[PDB]
């Protein structure tokens, strides 16, 4: 089935003709988060149009205002996708690799197939595992990706997402625990052409374990580089198709 | 071609000949073609697809399986394993090849190989020349 | 019959309808998980159609399957083999303990114990003569089986080629898979009947006397023809009595009573299989080896007393615990489908549906979770896994004062240093098939020069049910085992045991005479012969003590200096008070040995000292 | 009722009860040693 999601990822471009970004009206008060156009560009262009795919953001603030946060990397990492959710490996070690001085985690940026204007179970649920003991103030970055369009909307998670996230360690499919979508808030979030990001990858290259769950440690303590990031769908991730065949 | 498949039918068993024996010339034109227009994502998968006519093989694929004096069994069993070939390569011992073979006697003769594979170590500085220029 | 109609057998089970998915998903994923129905009949068909497919032959190295039982892997590799129509051993073949039957070392399809299995693991952690693994039965499992799992999680990362094949029960599917990274699932029908369901509206006082007031109410009720009964049951003592109780109910108002447990002789096993007339009604009552060791025709009604004899280790106290438990909701289900393979049926569970519903659990807890660990723990270090080990992804993970436990004892035994990390005695003892302290001393009995009794006397240790000691007869059981007595211990007597069995030319009727079981002895046997093979692996002289028996007991001390006690017993470092188990030579109304080392402790009716030798305290301190 | 007047944890409690016991001879004659050197 994934013969069928391969060939329909190759028109993944043609979706970034309609970027729509969820913006309420502008509060100079709090943080706004800049990523740049590029890094959604090719994220999309790697990402598959049925499963949930997703990174870690960092960057910095600048100087004229504190409260601008700029996406700086992208660093995908061995992860085993799904529909509606992802399994994600640990926050990546990455601090003996250049140029990462002065980078904050900023959070995490991922697809899915949903459109919403909250965060969703999986997403808390995932959000508060990642990030719930480490740094509570890191965002989500959701993009909704459909034929035609892609959606980009941003959230704080509430410590009360955050404990019914620690209160639902895992999730069957509809288990509907009292969760709410006043857990998550919207946060500022643009766009910007002015300012290009790049990606760190894990040093093997490959990201998507979907072919690979052996090899996949979700525990696991992989090593990263700057570089180019593969496909879903790339030879590398489908080594066992080239052996059968 | 690429996955070296095995053909009954001498019809079928000689358009995939007359095939592999002009790919070389037409993937090398394409590979140019975006080499010239500058495309960087399609020009590396077109070396690797003329490559690919050349060896007879996959990007999928170990070199040992281009090295043509190469024991079969040691490339499958490396193809098997989850160690990437640039990870294999860093290897300056030729006792360390026999254990990652599992084979003592193939550590000598492919341990000569490995110090044969091509092979470079690159570093880079850029210094502006101008606002605009950058060597 | 014949080599023609075997073809259109395997073409009619609902496996082939489904052939070209089955041998499409295994090229698709390198992992499948597979529920298979019992009427599927998956385990003879599946193996042969990925030989077929090709991988078997040297392009890929040989086919393995994993049973949990000896004789299942033996007798569907006959079958598979038959099938295929190869003599076995020479394509299709077989290895268990004792018993390799593979003509060739590339014999292409190879029916195996998992435990077979993890220890060739060891030699090849790769597996490379293998190119694909079938896990039958693992809804069982079985601690073999649990550990496969995990290795095999992450050995297929080493072995892209390597492809494995899970089978599993309908609770664990989901839970298997979303552990080998929520990898397909592929379930096909089976050619089962329907099973009505009946619930009991209330909890029963005593499930003995339901069971006999439902067994006369089902049979009587109807006319006796054409319907026959399987009855759950917990244990021989409490089944034996349960005949005698509906013997006489039908000669106050035709029918067949049988029973069937493991401790029964193998000829009285066997006649439950033979058929029964038109008008008389069979019943059987049973233990749960009728769940799944055996396989019964034309059984249409079962009833479920809900209850099991579950073991449990207590790691705190150190101590077996063989507990009359509620049984889970998968045991449950296993019960209810044993009415319903021959046609349509009906199961009567004497509980309600709330007990199965909380009481009940939904999966039985994995053996992992419930047993002494020490042997596993010594070959998961003796294969380099290392506080890999302490942090080791099983499915369900062991009790952590459980892992701690065993680590404290093979620390004590010197298998490990206070990091943590693997002795050469350790590696050497891993060696053997053994729990540790078995290992210890049969290496220790070198030093000490009596490695001949020790292999006869280790030998006898492993296996159950070594005598026989049927309902009335418990005086001639014993007077019968009292010949061969051993004033110092139960240990010495299992000597005199199997030197009296060889000098009667190993025989079976001197076996029944003395109420032995002759499969205990012909396995302690088969267990001397390779525990001898690995001591000439390992190059170790099989040095005899004579009638220096004495040495044998300081051997014993290097062992099993924690399973000790001294008389009112009293257990040596915890201080609770302990039984000798009335079985004992050293027991009754009569002997008195002060100080005590023991085989296993374990509660049953009481906290009983499984078997017992006498020892002196200036040995426990000199080997420990 | 009348007429007629969990293992593990009773077994649990066996053992504590034990060491408790065992215990109060060193605690007694830790006390007398004490009174030995206040005196």
């Amino acid at each position: 089935e994934w013969r069928k999601s391969a060939i329909a990822n190759t028109l993944l471009y043609l979706r970034l003709k309609n970027i729509y970004v969820s913006a309420d009206d502008f509060v100079e008060e709090q943080n706004v988060y800049v990523l740049p156009k590029n890094l959604l560009k090719k994220f999309i262009e790697i990402s598959d149009v049925k499963i949930q795919v997703a990174a870690f953001i960092y960057g910095m603030s600048a100087k004229d205002h504190p409260k601008v946060k700029e996406i700086k990397t992208v660093v995908l990492v061995p992860q085993l996708g799904h529909v509606g959710s992802v399994q994600i490996s640990n926050i990546p070690d990455i601090g003996d690799l250049p140029d990462t001085e002065g980078l904050e985690l900023l959070g995490w940026i991922h697809t899915q197939t949903e459109e919403l204007k909250f965060m969703a179970a999986s997403e808390v649920a995932t959000h508060s595992k990642l990030f719930a003991d480490k740094k509570r103030d890191c965002i989500d970055i959701s993009i909704f990706s459909t034929p035609g369009s892609v959606s980009l909307s941003a959230y704080n998670l509430t410590d009360e997402g955050y404990q019914w996230g620690e209160e639902n360690k895992d999730i069957m499919n509809v288990l509907s625990e009292g969760f709410e979508p006043t857990f998550s808030t919207h946060a500022q979030l643009l766009l910007s052409d002015r300012i290009t990001g790049n990606f760190i990858i894990p040093s093997g290259n490959v990201w998507n374990y979907t072919f690979m769950g052996t090899a996949f440690n979700q525990e696991g303590d992989y090593n990263f580089k700057y570089g180019i990031p593969l496909e879903f769908y790339n030879e590398m991730h489908r080594p066992v198709h080239f052996l059968q065949f | 071609y690429f996955s070296q498949l095995k053909f009954e039918g001498f019809a079928l068993n000689s358009d995939i000949v007359f095939i592999h024996q002009n790919a070389g010339r037409l993937l090398r034109a394409m590979f140019e073609i975006c080499l010239k227009r500058g495309w960087g994502h399609p020009t590396r998968m077109l070396l690797n697809l003329c490559k690919s006519a050349t060896t007879k093989m996959w990007p999928t694929n170990c070199p040992l399986r281009q090295f043509k004096t190469c024991p079969v069994e040691v490339i499958k069993r490396l193809e098997a394993s989850t160690v990437p070939w640039g990870d294999y390569l860093q290897l300056e011992t030729p006792a360390e090849v026999g254990r990652a073979i599992r084979s003592e006697k193939y550590g000598k003769q492919v341990y000569d190989l490995l110090k044969r594979f091509p092979k470079m170590s690159v570093t880079c500085n850029a210094q502006p020349i101008t606002r605009s220029v950058m060597r | 019959p014949s080599k023609d109609d075997i073809k259109h057998t395997k073409e009619q089970l609902p496996v082939f309808r489904c052939r070209s998915q089955l041998l499409s998903l295994i090229r698709e994923n390198q992992v499948v998980v597979i529920i298979g129905e019992t009427g599927s009949g998956k385990t003879t068909q599946l193996a042969q159609y990925l030989y077929e497919e090709g991988y078997a032959n040297d392009r890929g190295k040989s086919i393995v399957v994993t049973q949990p039982r000896r004789v299942a892997a033996i007798s569907v590799a006959k079958r598979v083999a038959m099938e295929m129509q190869v003599p076995l051993g020479k394509e299709v073949g077989y290895s268990i303990r004792f018993e390799d039957v593979t003509d060739s070392e590339c014999t292409k399809l190879k029916f195996v114990t998992d435990g077979i299995l993890l220890r060739e693991t060891l030699l090849d952690d790769t597996l490379d003569k293998y190119s694909c693994v079938i896990i039958d039965e693992a809804h069982e499992r079985s601690l073999n089986t649990d550990i496969l799992l995990g290795f095999f999680k992450i050995l297929l990362a080493r072995r892209r080629d390597l492809k494995l094949i899970i089978t599993s029960a309908t609770m664990n599917a989901k839970k298997f898979s979303a552990f080998f990274g929520n990898a397909p699932q592929f379930t096909i029908p089976g050619r089962t009947f329907p099973v009505q369901t009946i619930y009991t509206s209330n909890p029963v006082q005593d499930y003995v006397e339901a069971a006999v007031s439902q067994a006369v109410k089902i049979h009587l009720a109807n006319d006796c023809s054409s319907g026959d009964i399987l009855i759950f049951m917990t244990g021989q003592e409490d089944i034996e009595t349960t005949f005698d109780t509906l013997q006489e109910k039908f000669l106050q108002v035709d029918i067949e009573i049988l029973p069937i447990y493991s401790a029964l002789p193998a000829d009285l096993q066997f006649k439950i299989f033979q058929d029964l007339h038109g008008t008389k009604r069979k019943i059987i009552i049973a233990t749960n080896i009728a769940e799944t060791s055996l396989t019964i025709k034309g059984i249409r009604y079962v009833i479920d007393c809900g209850y099991s004899k579950l073991k449990v280790y207590n790691p705190k106290i150190g101590l077996d615990s063989l507990v009359i438990t509620p049984i889970s909701k998968a045991n449950a289900d296993q019960r209810s489908g044993r009415a319903g393979r021959t046609a349509p049926g009906t199961a009567y569970r004497l509980y309600t549906e709330d007990t199965f519903k909380e009481d009940m659990y939904l999966q039985t807890i994995p053996e992992i979770q419930r047993t002494n660990l020490s042997n596993t723990l010594l070959l998961l270090k003796s294969l380099d896994v290392t506080d890999e080990l302490s942090k080791f992804p099983f499915i369900d993970k062991p009790p952590l004062q459980t892992f701690l436990s065993s680590l404290y004892e093979l620390w004590f035994i010197g298998a490990i240093d206070t990091s943590g990390q693997l002795t050469p005695l350790g590696l050497q003892m891993a060696k053997f098939p053994l729990q540790p302290s078995l290992s210890k001393i049969l290496l220790i009995a070198v030093r000490n020069g009596c490695s001949d009794e020790m292999l006869t006397i280790v030998s006898m240790l492993s296996v159950p049910q070594v005598f026989y000691r049927p309902k009335e007869r418990q005086k001639e059981a014993d007077i019968a085992r009292n010949k061969f007595f051993i004033a110092k211990s139960d240990h010495l007597t299992l000597l005199n045991v199997f030197e009296q069995w060889r000098a009667n030319n190993f025989s079976s009727h001197w076996c029944n005479k003395h109420f032995v079981q002759y499969k205990s002895l012909v396995r302690a046997r088969d267990i001397r012969d390779q525990l001898l093979t690995i001591l000439k692996s390992q190059k170790i002289p099989v040095i005899s003590s004579g009638k220096d028996w004495d040495i044998i007991k300081k051997c014993i001390c290097s062992g099993f200096a924690h399973q000790a006690a001294k008389i009112t017993y009293v257990h040596l470092k915890t201080g609770v008070s302990v039984q000798l188990h009335p079985t004992s030579a050293l027991h009754g109304l009569g002997d008195l040995p002060p100080y005590v080392v023991y085989h296993e402790l374990l509660m049953t009716s009481k906290e009983y000292i499984c078997c017992v030798t006498s020892v002196d305290p200036f040995w426990l301190m000199e080997y420990g | 009722m009348e007429q007629n007047e969990d293992k593990m944890d009773l077994l649990e409690k066996r053992l504590a009860k034990i060491q408790q016991e065992q215990e109060d001879d060193e605690e007694l004659e830790n006390l007398r040693k004490k009174n030995l050197e206040m005196s």
